[PDB]
């Protein structure tokens, strides 16, 4: 634009939070739906639904990650990730159907010397491998959902020998893309590249996506956030370089049903 | 109002170019796949496109029938330490690969199911002897019905469930079911748990299988020779083959890479390489 | 009842027609009629929240 | 009766 | 009754057969559908998606994250390839398992153009010119320069657009290609040249990757369904 | 003859199956109907209809008259339940038995709203305030009336009106619940706590019951057809 | 004498419609139409003389 | 092992049709392939079989051909295969003009490879007047049924 | 007219409530 | 959808006819109908460039 | 900002009404209002402290 | 002829 | 309905 608009400029605004960008490389809205509240026509359960609108559709930021050269990658559920997140966690424990869509803002700066490239995935029903090859489908529910903090890809698969007391943890293996299946193949899904020459951002709009209109959001993750270095973090001829990886993500058109005592899991 | 079956665009003509217009450079960062087409970076002729993509569309790359599994039953005496063998299956299409791959391509479907039945059978023992036709019966048995014990219990007696009795020899049996799913529909993959896990609980209490969902999602067939026994020995095997008709599929997968391993996404350890050596700058 | 479609004719020997008749009352005992549609690949290959110009920057 | 497509 | 005579094909199973038969769960209530986002109408839509080629199969790289990154370096200029690649897109190994090469590997016959993507992953101060080359069959395949630039090429500017595409136009003597290795319906040369060189200043990074991706135009179809070769089950 | 080819399925015999057959009495005479009272068109109809819950299935109660009578008492006000029922219409023991539980079992999936209605049998000089709760599933199933209160809930007045009826509305993840215990298709916990307490004057009885029914509102339905494990023949 | 009628569609690959032609001359030999009428429970679920209003008290 | 067999689809192996086909350069049309299927008993004992059924696979080029008549490729999810009864009418199906030219050559006056000579002779070499080396794929045919203790 | 296969009726919203209508009251004695 | 057409009569006992009705979406799949026809064949017997005259000397 | 060209960062800019302890990690300031800032061209950012008060007006 | 439902 | 040849 004449004016100055930029594709690469980009400011958004949920709740009481606002995000700015100055280089973006656009934006990307999964499937092309943005998120929607649930329909008459395609509703379920009959009770008067609870929008907390503002109060948890806003920017939550979770603990910051960090890339370096040994890095093999990072993932995350939705809601999982957001589970302790102000009045959104509240509403997910609190009831017993909930359903959200989200807007997903990864962050990563450098400098114009510094080079490599993180493939930022959304992955609806995100299921990945476990660690045993005694087992199968054994990776336990505390395991399977970290919260914030997220897990991590590894390059090699190791089986769990202790079949006394079984990890029973996942083994996702990055060219894998901790699910069988190959990474380079990743880009079927909505996502975007953090190339730090390019861009410092990924921002992806995600609908609810589900076989059914609402879901335990407690026992049921419905997207997946993976993320992992397609072309290795570089610096100057610096050995151990190191750069922050931060998420912010937002709830969006968030409903719930089924009002009770509120949910406290086994976490740990 | 384009179908399957039209033929895809013409090539137009495009001559020589020296513009600001960049159509070849791009940036994939965005997300985005550069929409080029040949006329964008090389010189074309016209070019009256009849190619269609009528094979492709998801009905014509579901539409064929597919073993999902065997069952073994006989038709011997029940003996006090071994009793007369009928057939339990647990109906999915994970027991084999083939199209259990097909429609992993994709996270959700709804589709109605045809099931054919092929049925074939063989003496086992030396014997001269012989049997007479036999006559199967293929009952399904819902989430909740009682599951045959004995191969000639009450519950043969099907009431309500549906059941076919086939004929040995004649055409292969065949049935139709329309979208059966509790959901609205089918999920290929479940990111979750059927229990959610209460401190205030037992681990054992609140433990269940990842990714898995109903336990009973489907119910079971259960297939048995109705003839009372021979004096020889006849074993027979019934070949399940599913084809998803009039199908509709959801969020685009990345295809299975190493094999199988359970009918979750777990992998087995040796079995991680499917890529092989091939050098980068070697034709 | 008959329905009445045309046929893609591939290798030659007008229209050529075929018929089709549903002989049970559910959907799922029928054939599939394979007049299927096509849609644009968009949603999977320019899932980006402005509109894509090919012949512009992509980064402006 | 019928039906053309 | 009405007279009949049975014709040949009578009570045969074809696995791709088209007819109706009974139903097993007769006014059954079906779960109506919702409007779940990402539906696809056919499987050409899945190969138009750009997906990541595993251009580097040597015996230490491949089967590791290591296989999909082509290393490149400041190097003095040289005519010689940074990658070679046959256009056998169901059958090369660094294409076959591609998304595209995966569709194509359950059908016989694939045919229209393809286009290649590569995308430059140094810093912003490194700059460089390379030329991406398509040589149609039945000449020597080419290992320099000099041969890779008469056939169809572009010659990529590195910059601010981080990404350039060369389009792979359908040219073919058949109307379709088979999807294995062919010579009768072979598709010719994929390379990769320095045209100038890479050029960084100091406090840089001297060796950068690119990445590459496949997918298809809009002219692009296949035929013959078949099985693939890509899974099986032993036992 | 007319020239025919045999499909799959050809001299199968279908127990669901729908065709026409010879009639082994050709023109018989048919009594013709009269208008009996009492017509069923649907089984929804018999579900609608409220049945008694047999909940106290103590090992000395069960299998009595006992079973179907809730005994209250004059105590002191507390917090703890009168009773807990899982929402599990089919396979929970106290509602597998009523004619809906009963129905539910010939059919594999249930779907809409329920409504349980107390009657109170002591006598009309006593008083009373109850809490009545309906929980989805999800959380610590309730054992004080401190969670059960932030459920679906009533909380019922004794007096002329003898009866008071709770809605459990649907409130379900899946479109169709499994008529099985199933934890993926939950459906939550039905309990009943003392508000106030009884209060009786002398001359009184200090105890007595209260009966609760079951039946579905106008917005349920079964579908896929099942056999039930409630009746057996062996030998 | 063909019966022509319509199917309630469950999954999707206008209306659908089915044939049906009786073949024989004793309507027992028929097929089941399934086509069936509902009726309000009320003969069961509310047999009082005195029609019931469910705001009103049951009992004044 | 138990054996099933396999053959490339082709008019070539008789000479009847070869020939007639052969008073023409090209040609286009649908194909009608029909099977007669027959069994006998190899030896002498007694015994007995009991009715077989046959699966016809067709795997186009490319497809996984069957090592074993009872390995995974049998499954058939792609591939279309007929399943045919003993006995009963000789099995028949239809195929489209499939051929990747605009008409099927019964004369091709040509090779499927130039030799360069900046390449080995061995490596320039093929068949003379040869062009697809799997032209239509493979016929793979098994009897379904486990084996009789009679052959 | 009312058929089986018809759609069961629609759940209306309904909003908070303060009256003298008593739904949930009522008296199975009467045999309804 | 019925296709009616006449028949050739060799042995004799109007235009018989006989009726065709296509059950498949392929046209692969139908029947000949040995419909054909005929061409002259002169691009064999006469391919020169100067149209003949037969009753004119060949060569002029 | 005022470090060089070559620098780069992103910032959290915080307003926490009040009522609750005073943000001191990073994970209660997001809660509240706030501005995530990127460093680039526009060299400065703005956040706006909405007026949110009990009161009509507050004490100076 | 035919009836229509 | 009816074609005529
Ligand atoms: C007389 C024989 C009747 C046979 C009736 C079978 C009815 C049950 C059909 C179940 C449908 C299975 C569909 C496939 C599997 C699921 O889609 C996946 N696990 C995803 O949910
Ligand atoms: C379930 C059985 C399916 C069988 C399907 C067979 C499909 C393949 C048909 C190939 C067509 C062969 C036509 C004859 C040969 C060629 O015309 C000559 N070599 C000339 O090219
Ligand atoms: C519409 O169908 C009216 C025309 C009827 C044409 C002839 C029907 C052929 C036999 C149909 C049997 C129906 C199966 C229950
Ligand atoms: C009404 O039926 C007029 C249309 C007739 C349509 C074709 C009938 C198909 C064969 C019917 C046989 C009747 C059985 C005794
Ligand atoms: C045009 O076909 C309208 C007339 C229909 C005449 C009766 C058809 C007889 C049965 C046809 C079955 C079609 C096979 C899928």
């Amino acid at each position: 634009e004449a004016c100055g608009y930029s594709d690469r400029v980009l400011q958004l605004t949920l709740g009481n939070s606002t995000i700015t960008t100055q280089e973006a490389a656009n934006s990307v809205v999964a499937y092309g739906r943005w998120p929607e509240y649930l329909r008459d026509s395609e509703a379920n359960p009959v009770d008067q639904p609870t929008e907390p609108d503002v109060a948890a559709c806003r920017f939550y930021t979770l603990d910051t990650v960090s890339w370096t050269k040994e890095s093999r990658g990072w993932w995350w559920k939705l809601p999982d990730a957001l589970r302790d997140m102000g009045l959104f966690g509240q509403n997910m424990y609190y009831h017993y159907l909930g359903r959200s869509g989200y807007t997903v803002h990864v962050q990563c700066n450098a400098s114009k010397f510094h080079q490599g490239a993180l493939g930022v995935f959304a992955v609806p029903e995100m299921c990945l491998a476990g660690d045993s090859n005694t087992t199968t489908m054994y990776t336990s529910y505390q395991n399977a959902n970290p919260g914030e903090k997220g897990g991590t890809f590894t390059g090699t698969f190791t089986p769990d020998n202790n079949q006394t007391s079984p990890a029973r943890r996942f083994c996702p293996v990055d060219y894998l893309l901790g699910n069988g299946t190959l990474l380079g193949n990743a880009f079927v899904f909505p996502h975007q590249i953090i190339n730090l020459r390019t861009n410092n951002c990924a921002t992806l709009v995600l609908p609810y996506v589900n076989s059914l209109s609402i879901d335990s959001m407690v026992k049921h993750n419905n997207w997946g956030i993976a993320i992992l270095p397609l072309a290795p973090l570089n610096f100057a001829s610096e050995s151990s370089p190191e750069i922050p990886i931060t998420l912010t993500i937002a709830p969006m058109c968030c409903e719930f049903n089924g009002l009770r005592n509120i949910t406290l899991p086994r976490l740990q | 109002a384009a179908t399957s079956r039209d033929a895809l665009p013409n090539t137009e003509a495009s001559g020589p170019t020296h513009s600001k217009e960049i159509p070849a450079l791009t940036a994939v960062e965005t997300g985005a796949t550069n929409p080029l087409v040949p006329s964008d970076t090389v010189q074309t002729r016209h070019v009256v496109q009849h190619r269609s993509r009528s094979e492709s569309s998801i009905e014509s790359f579901f539409a064929r029938g597919a073993c999902v599994t065997i069952m073994t039953v006989d038709n011997s005496a029940s003996t006090t330490n071994k009793d007369k063998l009928f057939a339990v299956w647990k109906i999915t299409y994970k027991d084999t690969v083939q199209l259990r791959r097909k429609l992993e391509f994709f996270t959700y479907s709804r589709f109605d199911m045809e099931l054919t039945f092929v049925v074939t059978a063989n003496f086992t023992e030396t014997n001269n002897g012989h049997a007479l036709n036999q006559v199967y019966q293929i009952m399904y048995v819902p989430p909740g019905a009682p599951v045959p014990e004995k191969w000639d219990d009450y519950t043969w007696q099907t009431s309500s469930n549906p059941s076919i009795f086939y004929t040995y020899g004649t055409a292969p049996a065949r049935i139709s079911v329309p979208y059966v799913g509790i959901s609205n529909a089918y999920s290929h993959f479940y990111d979750g748990f059927s229990k959610v896990p209460l401190k205030d609980q037992s681990a054992a209490l609140g433990d269940s299988l990842y990714g898995a969902a109903s336990l009973n999602d489907f119910g079971i067939l259960a297939v048995r020779v109705v003839n009372d026994h021979n004096p020889t020995k006849v074993t027979s095997k019934i070949r399940v083959y599913l084809k998803p008709k009039h199908i509709r599929v959801w969020c685009p997968r990345p295809p299975r890479a190493v094999a199988y391993y359970g009918p979750g996404v777990d992998y087995k350890d040796g079995t991680l390489t499917p890529l092989s050596t091939k050098d980068l700058t070697t034709y | 009842g008959a329905q009445v479609s045309s046929q893609k004719v591939g290798a030659h020997e007008s229209t050529i027609n075929y018929t089709t008749i549903n002989y049970y009352r559910d959907s799922a005992s029928n054939a599939a009629s394979k007049q299927d549609f096509s849609q644009d690949p968009s949603k999977f290959t320019e899932p980006i929240k402005d509109v894509l110009i090919k012949t512009a920057p992509m980064l402006n | 009766g019928s039906s053309s497509t | 009754g009405l007279p009949v005579m049975n014709t040949p094909g009578s009570n045969q199973y074809l696995t791709a057969d088209n007819f109706q038969s009974p139903c097993a769960l007769p006014e059954f209530d079906v779960t109506p559908p919702i409007d779940i986002p990402g539906e696809v109408k056919n499987m050409m839509e899945l190969a138009e998606i750009d997906t990541m080629i595993p251009f580097d199969l040597s015996a230490t790289k491949k089967n590791t994250m290591e296989m999909y990154r082509v290393r490149l370096s400041d190097k003095p200029h040289t005519d010689d390839p940074i990658l070679c690649l046959s256009l056998s897109p169901a059958s090369d190994p660094r294409l076959s398992h591609t998304m595209l090469g995966e569709i194509l590997n359950y059908y016989t016959h694939w045919a229209g153009s393809l286009k290649f993507t590569f995308l430059f992953c140094g810093s912003m101060m490194a700059t460089g010119k390379l030329l991406v080359s398509y040589a149609p069959p039945g000449a020597d395949p080419p290992k320099k320069r000099k041969e890779a630039m008469l056939g169809t090429h572009v010659i990529w500017d590195i910059g601010l657009q981080s990404s350039c595409t060369m389009v792979v136009p359908w040219i073919s003597n058949t109307t379709y290609r088979q999807t294995i290795d062919d010579s009768f319906t072979e598709g010719g040369y994929i390379s990769v040249f320095y045209q100038t060189r890479i050029v960084v200043p100091l406090s840089t990074p001297r060796e950068m990757d690119i990445l590459g991706f496949v997918s298809a135009c809009n002219d692009f179809s296949v035929r013959l369904l078949r099985d693939t070769t890509h899974i099986e089950q032993k036992a």
